[PDB]
């Protein structure tokens, strides 16, 4: 089969929205993934190459669809997915989650067969958040997930094969798994500025008034050892959602926000809708909350407060939220039964 | 004295003065006379409040008796530098140096209290420079390369001819808010805005 | 007789570009390490050898690895890639310093006297440095014992110790121990001493753009690093794998056996279409490999940054050459040679 | 008085002195009398920036009356010793050491401002400096030392003869920055770059 890049891609805008450098580089290290299996695993030269592979790293904003469109990812891989947090993880030792767990969640999700587990993808989110400046989470994960991200012969430390208390350890080789990595990286777009912005100061020198320029020096200066970044080839540089993104996030995706409220006034019998200044009013006081897509669910859980309070203990057929209720808090229309 | 906290937070020992507040809100403060130590703090806050924002207008207050000829011509070169506008308001007075410096803002935004006095007059110089007739006749050029060069300076920021600002700059001309409006030193009288 | 040091060389030279004093260096190694395993048997021999453990030195993605990983493909001997950050003293959670003793004898397939002539390579042994740091330190103390030979009781459970069960005995005084690791912030600790000064009258500074070629590493340099002063002692052979440069970058990407660029056409051929550069565009890939500065892996960081928008487009697409020029490495577009 | 501003960089609430900020942005500030204190500070200042980059410029901001020779001197040979090349910014008077100074700054580099003064002169003992004639001969050998040593200073960085700068420097030869780029001291007079 192997789905190609622009269909993977078609998959991925049904549910985010925005993204397309984000898109187009999980979809192409997908499709090389699904290429370099099955080239691996059948073989032929000239000069038969050992393909690796090219583990991605995700950059951009809270709530801009890093862990969402690698959730998106999950639902069409033909290979296992395993999503993880580096935010529980420990260097081996120290009482927090091994880094083989992780591989323990891909065996898991491969129905405990190593070979197709061998060619899975797994997903650390918030890799920005294992930053250094000893630390045993925070700099020791850096260490420890080197070897995992370069391809390493590890042995998953507990449930060998549901449990035997002999040969509580599978192997698994990490040379084929794909590895995504993500996360904010919140005080690098300060870092990056240091080097392609030129704030300069003084007389002479230029005077002047973010994740799709990052050098590894950047992601060190952040703090993160410089054997990490090198696993790390691809940056996927997810960017920060203008108004323009966040409109169609509320509407068009296949989960939409606004789709997920018209969902719960339905439950209540009550045909929710918007006008389309309000969507636009609502992304309008989103990119000012700050937190990207995710601020667009704070405007409208006060938006529809005193609405989703009141219409379950009523009898109402439609309930319209105009930009004059989002803007500022205005009474309700309340199309009555008819 | 001077309100003002020391905030530690153990990475530093932190100060907290009304003119950090002031120029956190890019408030230039000229409150001494224009000296050569007054005139390099002032400059590099230029310097750092273009860098932090070359579109916002820098806003300097002129409290000042006026000082020395090349710690003026330090500061308003300074001011004509940078990418940002300068409204200069003056408080209480502006003499000597410092009403060229008000002069010297953005016009449109050059503005005076309504009791702020602006005394312009000629170069001086403090005490007697010695010297052979050799000597003076160089200090003499000098101080009348000053003249002119304050007389033409304040000629392009109040659009006055330069010979006007020598037979005006001949004694001190104390002007006042609105005489100054008049002069072409500020562009605006600054009106109070109480509530009551 | 039992492949010579430029035997293992030229072996070495087909995968590895540059780093020909760490090619010589396991090259003599393994080769002393064969002729320790050939008197290995004895007739009169009234002296016995010892292990010679190597402490290989040198920036991420300079091959280090890629170089225990390439002499595991020709060794006659068992070999475990083993990874320091895995272990842990014992006593405590995580792996304990007799897994890698496992690994070797997993990889001797369970022969104990095979295992026993084996070569471990310990991976990324800087990361065991500078209260008790039972996953740095402590385990510089637990592989002490290993380095040097000792009877080590290795646990047949799977690597985690626990007291009771019977163990596999292994004797570790022939075992060579290659022991690697990127060693960020030792050439500072180096040009503490071999270098003037960082700063002032008389002193030599340095550009941003220019490591040591840890050469000049001693162990005063390295116990200020974090190693302790008797597992130093124990690895007397200092291999210094140097950064790569442009003149080597250019031949990474090309020249090896699965070299980058082979593995791009290889992947472009599964496509249908012909990928080739042209030789300034891999000149030009090497320029910004420096640039990124993390060894090898900087080149394949730049050959999925030119190759992103053509390998959206084209599978999507008929072509039949690509033809990558130094405009497509300095400016992203895609202009392939369009099939007749 | 120097209000303190506070910069949110790679860490955030960092406080900050515009003087601070001068030197994080690689600009030494000459605004003092070009003493041994003051040049023991350029010094120290002048090797830390070599020290945190070689190859990025040094920025130095000239507002100095000038002063004493060894302090020019020790200055001066730590302004070509470093590998940097050192921008030299006059803002207000560069006058005695400070203009010898200003010629100092890699060719290219060397900058006034348009209201800048360059004043350059011939050593001079600062009050009377008494003894044995044979102590005043190894005195008035010294400074006739440091006469020629400056004028083939200020011969290296004007491109003119060290006797057109003895011929020059016999009064107080005052430049503006237009009569100093002509002589050789700067070779920009530096534009004002305001927006409007
Ligand atoms: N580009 C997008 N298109 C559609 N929906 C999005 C997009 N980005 C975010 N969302 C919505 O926002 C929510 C959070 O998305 P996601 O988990 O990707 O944020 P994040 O950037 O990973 O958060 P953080 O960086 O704080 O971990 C999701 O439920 C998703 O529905
Ligand atoms: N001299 C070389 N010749 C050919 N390829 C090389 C060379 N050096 C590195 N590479 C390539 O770089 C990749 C990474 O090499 P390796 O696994 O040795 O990493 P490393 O630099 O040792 O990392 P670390 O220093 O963190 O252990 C390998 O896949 C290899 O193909
Ligand atoms: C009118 C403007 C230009 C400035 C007025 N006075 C001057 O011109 C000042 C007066 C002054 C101040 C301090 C020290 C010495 C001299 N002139 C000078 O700065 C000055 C300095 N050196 C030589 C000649 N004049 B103001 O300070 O009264
Ligand atoms: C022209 C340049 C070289 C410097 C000018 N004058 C000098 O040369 C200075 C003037 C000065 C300054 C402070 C203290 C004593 C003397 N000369 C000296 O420093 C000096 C010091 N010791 C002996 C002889 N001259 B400047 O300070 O006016």
């Amino acid at each position: 089969e192997l789905p190609k890049p622009a269909e993977i891609r078609e998959f991925l805008e049904g549910y985010v929205i925005g993204q397309d450098t984000a898109k187009r580089t999980l979809a192409v290290a997908v499709y090389n993934h699904y290429k370099r299996i099955q080239a691996g695993e059948k073989g032929r030269d000239c000069e038969p190459v050992e393909l690796t592979k090219s583990n991605i790293l995700m950059l951009g904003p809270t709530g801009c669809g890093k862990t969402y469109l690698a959730q998106t990812l999950a639902k069409m891989l033909n290979v296992p997915f395993a999503i993880a947090d580096a935010t529980a993880l420990t260097e081996a030792g120290y009482v927090g989650e091994d880094v083989e767990n992780i591989l323990l969640k891909l065996i898991q999700a491969a129905d405990y067969d190593v070979k197709r587990a061998e060619t899975g993808i797994i997903y650390i989110d918030q890799v920005d958040k294992i930053a250094r400046k000893r630390d045993v989470s925070g700099e020791g994960v850096q260490q420890a997930l080197l070897k995992i991200l370069e391809g390493t012969q590890a042995s998953v430390p507990p449930q060998g094969g549901r449990k035997h208390p002999h040969q509580e350890f599978i192997q698994i080789d990490t040379t084929n798994v794909l590895f995504i990595v993500a996360g904010a990286f919140a005080g690098l777009e300060k870092i990056i500025y240091e080097r392609v912005g030129k704030r300069g100061l003084g007389f002479g020198a230029e005077v002047r008034s973010h994740f799709a320029d990052v050098m590894p020096e950047d992601l060190i200066k952040f703090g993160l050892i410089p054997e990490f970044i090198g696993r790390l080839p691809v940056v996927a540089s997810v960017t920060n959602l203008d108004k323009e993104s966040l409109v169609k996030i509320l509407s068009e995706p296949k989960n939409a926000l606004v789709k997920q409220y018209i969902r719960l006034f339905e439950m209540d019998g009550v045909e929710l809708e918007f006008t389309d200044d309000a969507l636009e009013a609502i992304a309008d006081q989103a990119i000012h909350r700050g937190t990207g897509a995710r601020g667009l669910r704070a405007i409208m859980e006060e938006v529809l407060l005193p609405v989703m309070y009141d219409i379950p203990s009523r009898d109402d057929v439609a309930k319209v939220v105009v930009t004059k209720e989002t803007v500022q808090d205005n009474v309700l229309p309340t199309i009555v039964p008819r | 004295i001077l309100p003002s906290f020391i905030e530690h937070s153990s990475f530093g020992v932190k100060e907290s003065n009304p003119y950090n507040k002031l120029f956190e809100e890019r408030i230039i403060f000229l409150g001494v006379q224009v000296d050569d130590a007054s005139a390099n703090d002032i400059m590099a806050q230029l310097l750092v409040l273009e860098s932090l924002d070359p579109d916002r207008d820098i806003t300097m207050y002129i409290n000042s008796p006026g000082g020395g000829f090349t710690s003026l011509m330090a500061i308003y070169d300074t001011m004509q530098y940078v990418r940002a506008d300068i409204q200069t308001v003056c408080l209480g007075q502006a003499a000597s140096a410092a009403a060229v410096l008000l002069a010297a803002g953005t016009p449109g935004k050059r503005m005076a209290l309504p009791n702020a006095r602006v005394l312009i007059h000629q170069p001086s110089l403090s005490g007697v420079i010695q010297g052979q007739f050799s000597d003076l006749e160089i200090q003499a050029a000098e101080i009348e390369r000053m003249r002119t060069l304050m007389e033409t300076t304040l000629a392009r920021h109040t659009g006055k001819d330069a010979g006007v600002i020598r037979k005006d700059t001949d004694r001190d001309k104390i002007l006042t808010a609105e005489e100054a409006k008049d002069y072409g030193i500020i562009d605006t009288v600054l009106e109070y805005r109480k509530l009551s």
